[PDB]
């Protein structure tokens, strides 16, 4: 029984393309190792090019014959993993991506209610302390109060 | 010495075991898997196999009633015709001009090949997982094998392993299996005596040698063609050949985990599930006293390169202030890390190169070198190249550790935001504190 | 690359230098046999057509 | 492994490009220009004498 | 290829003339010997080597 020829292969991002030639028609039977298979068994019969996925689980295809051969997928991505958060936040985003734009969404979104409640708190506390001034009728507002808070400007 | 472990379940991982008994040297213990083989029980409801359409020679008589009896034979079709004429070579068959009778029997039996081409079919349940596992540690490098389950003990150098059952119970073959000469399929295949014509079970017997047959495959013999002898049979294909052209996608080509499907004693080998709990029963003759081993003081770790690759791309040395040259374990007490090397060499000069493999951006372990710990914080950059032929040599641990690079930050802009929060909270209560009075 | 166009290359007609990569991966020879296996990307000029 | 460097373009100048491929020893590269020709296309309007 | 660790540099002499008028003194601590790629990622300096 023949051999087919060995596919040329070019390497992607999770992903591979073989450039696949044979003489008379072929199996190609690519399966990821994982939780789910996302197997697929096709005839060849003209020279073609197929992307196959390369989680980083692992993939195995077979061609023809051949025995079956077994590719797994670096944990390469984009971006400086120890500079500025821009670049972090690129790196994990290469990474894994849809979790750590979910993470990240969390993290700012508890930045953001930090803030606000802080910022709430802070304009409260104004509120308790120059409201007890706004209904004398004598409008002091000693400059002490009125430059550590920013005050109503009372008008005289 | 009883100890207790686990190890990853993936064929090919270097599991280093680290064994510390106070007042002995500590010891390594590196396996591997070289082997796994998760065999299903069997039942054997039935095989299927092509079939040969058996039919005599017809019987037509000359001017005489003839009826045949139904005999229990498999899928029996007896049918008597009248007015038939044959005509042969020659000439007519029988001078009576109309009442000859023809008599047409047809009857169906296993091939003549079955015992050889035959598709089994059976329920699994169960499975009984057994392994061979590659055991080194000081002088001792054995393979053996072990059936995975809280029974086999093998011993091995005096040590004593059982290998508990698997942390999973998964299996990749479902509750009805098929089976053809090198492949399995996992499909309903219809009980005996339920089996439609054509699709596949048209033909079903219990075992390879049995007389019993049991089959609907739709013999609804016709009536012949005038002047001219023949049996007319219809009858629906074999539904073997149906199942060969349309199998499906067979399990070899599906199975999850990526293991592989053998056939003859049926099995999934190297099906990378779950860990596998091992418990060790080591004697004292096996380990080093503390008297006759290097002691090591002082003793601080610093990376030289870390690359996460899946390779053992990071690389970190140990300095230390040893007394003799002799050789002791060396072990990353975290699994953000794991050492290619399991017994390293002490010189007088302080300093041994490791190799740790990592997949963190930050990796921080305990490095234990001869009864001394120290730690070791890296910074790893991500690795170029994007698909290696050869699987990971890490437990893929990705959460970086405080003070790294990254989460740092996170704990920076955390406390400085949170620090304002507070002072909002403190400021807060000082106003009504000095409000409430 | 192999396969593609471009798998033989020449600078003119006449001209003696020549690139080639055709992936020829000869293997073991079979038991028994004089032979010389060779497994080669197909001439990237008939893809090409 | 693909890399992308720029040299300036003067001869003599020994040109060290880093090439690192992380998981590996990084390679210094070193290359210099020892003559560039910047060879016009012509067309010989005409002659005189 | 040798792991190096804790690399301190110091410059001995520094005169900018045309030529390799700088000399600068690498402390480290090595693990075996051997040769190994060195760059100055900025092209304020050049090496020679
Ligand atoms: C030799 O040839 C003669 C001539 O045919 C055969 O005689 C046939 O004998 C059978 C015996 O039953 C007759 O069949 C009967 O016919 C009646 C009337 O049609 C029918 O009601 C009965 O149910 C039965 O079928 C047949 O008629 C008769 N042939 C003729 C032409 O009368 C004889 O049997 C042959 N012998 C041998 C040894 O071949
Ligand atoms: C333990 O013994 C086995 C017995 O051979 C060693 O396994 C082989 O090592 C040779 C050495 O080059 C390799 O060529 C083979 O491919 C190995 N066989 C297998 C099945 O892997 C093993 O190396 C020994 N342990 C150590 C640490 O060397």
């Amino acid at each position: 029984v023949p051999m087919a020829r060995e596919p040329t292969v070019i390497h992607g991002k999770r992903e591979v393309t073989l450039h696949l030639h044979p003489d008379h028609p072929t199996l190609f039977s690519y399966r990821t190792l994982g939780e789910d298979p996302q197997y697929h068994e096709e005839w060849v019969t003209a020279a073609v090019e197929r992307t196959i996925p390369v989680p980083v689980d692992g993939m195995e295809y077979h061609w023809g014959n051949n025995d079956p051969v077994r590719l797994w997928s670096q944990l390469t991505t984009e971006g400086k993993p120890h500079g500025w958060p821009h670049q972090i936040v690129q790196y994990y985003y290469g990474l894994y991506p849809a979790a750590t734009v979910s993470a990240v969404v969390g993290m700012s979104l508890l930045a953001l209610i930090s803030i606000f409640a802080s910022c709430y708190m802070l304009v409260a506390a104004r509120s308790k302390c120059l409201t007890p001034y706004a209904l004398t009728p004598g409008a002091a507002v000693p400059w002490t109060l009125g430059i550590l808070c920013c005050a109503p400007r009372a008008h005289a | 010495y009883e100890h207790s472990t686990v190890m990853p379940n993936v064929v090919g991982f270097p599991y280093k075991a680290h064994i510390e008994r106070p007042g002995y040297s500590p010891l390594t213990l590196q396996m591997q898997v070289v082997e796994t083989s998760l065999e299903p029980t069997l039942n054997l409801e039935y095989i299927t196999c092509e079939y040969k359409t058996v039919v005599p020679s017809p019987y037509v008589k000359c001017c005489g009633a003839s009826e045949c009896s139904t005999k229990e034979k498999p899928d029996y079709q007896c049918k008597v015709y009248t007015g038939v004429y044959p005509f042969m070579w020659g000439g007519a068959y029988c001078f009576c001009d109309s009442e000859n009778t023809q008599l047409s029997e047809a009857y169906v039996d296993r091939s003549d090949v079955c015992r050889h081409d035959h598709a089994s079919a059976y329920k699994a349940h169960t499975a009984s997982l057994k392994a061979k596992v590659r055991v080194m540690y000081g002088n001792v490098n054995q393979t053996v094998d072990v059936y995975v389950n809280g029974d086999h003990a093998v011993t091995i150098g005096g040590t004593q392993f059982i290998f508990g059952p698997l942390s999973s119970a998964w299996t990749p073959f479902d509750n009805k299996i098929v089976v053809y000469k090198d492949e399995v399929f996992n499909q309903d295949f219809p009980p005996y005596g339920s089996g439609q014509p054509g699709r596949f079970g048209d033909i079903q017997s219990r075992t390879v040698e049995s007389n019993d047959l049991y089959a609907n495959t739709a013999l609804k013999l016709a009536r012949p063609s005038p002047g001219m002898v023949h049996v007319p049979y219809t009858q629906t294909p074999s539904g073997f050949k149906y199942w060969l052209k349309e199998k499906g996608t067979a399990l070899n080509t599906k199975a999850p985990f990526g293991c592989q499907i053998k056939t003859n004693p049926v099995r999934a080998m190297n099906c990378a599930v779950g860990n596998i709990p091992v418990s060790m029963n080591l004697p004292d003759s096996a380990f080093t006293r503390i008297v006759e081993a290097p002691t090591i003081i002082d003793l601080t770790c610093t990376v030289a390169t870390c690359t996460h690759s899946s390779d053992f791309g990071g690389v970190l040395t140990l300095t230390y202030k040893t007394d003799k040259n002799g050789d002791c374990s060396v072990h990353s007490h975290s699994n953000v890390a794991t050492l290619q090397e399991a017994t390293a060499k002490v010189k007088t000069a302080g300093k041994v190169t490791l190799h740790f493999s990592t997949a963190s951006a930050s990796p921080s372990f305990v490095v234990s070198l001869c009864s001394a710990r120290a730690t070791c914080s890296a910074s790893c950059e991500p690795p170029k190249d994007h698909i290696v032929p050869y699987a990971a040599s890490h437990s893929n641990v990705v959460f970086p550790d405080m003070s790294g690079t990254a989460l740092s930050w996170v704990q920076k802009i955390s406390g400085g935001l949170g620090a304002f929060a507070i002072g909002a909270i403190l400021v807060l209560v000082v106003v009504t504190c000095i409000g409430l009075r």
